[PDB]
């Protein structure tokens, strides 16, 4: 056996390869990316979740170095690591926007992502007017979304409705979106979800050095600190054109700020696992900063 | 628009 069976799991589909006994993470990704007609890859990473810390495959580590449970088929999920800042823009291939509206629109729908009750019935909108085409009474009679999974639990138990009450909430939408082809709809979105709060936003418990449980934010802006209680508003603020560097030992997380006068800002992490990840995205979410503005 | 990356204990200079 030269190879062993890699099964590549998609926000679309499934699908299987043969990797090299010795390929490294770069190797598998290369043939996934290839295959899928995406160009675009730098948004993308080949996950696996290990005693429920996420782990991304390393480009340059083999694949069999890495601590994935190895019961066959070796199974990776393709998806976004990083979020653009904006999609409209920065999402040239149909594949890639696709990929993107699909993993969004599942975080919505997990509600890992908030999302208001109103935005929400106008996204639902746009997923119906992506599956279905344009909207024909003729074929779309009165209860042809009942078994559609189109709105949060948390907005539908808000303001308790019937699934004919929010099925016309979402038709009424649906009617005004004539017109709109598949990628058109799953863009528009895009453009909504991506101006919500928590939209690509990696969250992380952390502790200050004085002991309060805070939340660490990681995401195409810079580092935020955030309460607990709220993932909406950030108290703390530093844009990745501001940091000066990120220091870690033990543990232990150091902020310095780019302005000499701002005290930096400590923190403690007790993963070793999440800690590497945070840097990750750190180097990740930097690099793509600063260089749409080089 | 470039990062280092540097063991001492690690740190991530930014530019």
């Amino acid at each position: 056996p030269k190879t062993f069976t890699v099964r590549i799991v998609t926000m679309d589909a499934e699908m299987e390869f043969n990797c090299e006994m010795k390929w490294k993470g770069k190797d598998l990704f290369d043939l996934v990316c290839r295959t899928l007609g995406l160009r675009e890859t730098w948004f993308f990473g080949l996950q696996y979740t290990i005693k429920d810390t996420v782990a991304w495959l390393k480009m340059d580590k083999k694949v069999l170095d890495h601590d994935v449970s190895k019961e066959e088929p070796v199974t990776f999920h393709f998806l976004a690591k990083f979020y653009p800042e904006n999609a409209e823009e920065e999402l040239v291939q149909e594949i890639t926007q696709h990929l993107f509206f699909l993993q969004v629109k599942k975080q919505i729908l997990d509600e890992k992502v908030y999302c208001p009750p109103e935005a929400s019935v106008l996204l639902a909108s746009y997923a119906v007017q992506a599956k279905y085409g344009d909207y024909d009474p003729s074929v779309h009679k009165r209860g042809f979304l009942a078994q559609e999974e189109l709105l949060p639990k948390r907005v539908i138990n808000l303001y308790q409705m019937t699934p004919e009450m929010w099925e016309e909430r979402i038709t009424a939408w649906y009617a005004e979106h004539r017109g709109r082809a598949r990628d058109e709809a799953e863009m528009e979105y895009l453009k909504i979800a991506q101006d919500l709060e928590m939209y690509g936003v990696n969250y992380f418990t952390i502790r200050n050095k004085k002991g309060t449980e805070l939340l660490l934010g990681v995401d195409a802006l810079g580092l935020h600190i955030y309460d607990p209680e709220n993932r909406l508003t950030p108290k703390i603020s530093f844009p990745w054109n501001e940091i000066r560097n990120i220091s870690y030992s033990d543990k232990e997380f150091t902020i310095k700020p780019l302005d000499k006068k701002i005290d930096v800002f400590k923190f403690n992490s007790s993963k070793l696992r999440v800690n590497k990840l945070i840097l990750q995205l750190c180097i990740g979410n930097h690099d793509l900063f600063m260089r749409r503005r080089k | 628009e470039e990062v280092e990356l540097i063991l001492g204990d690690i740190i991530l200079s930014l530019n």
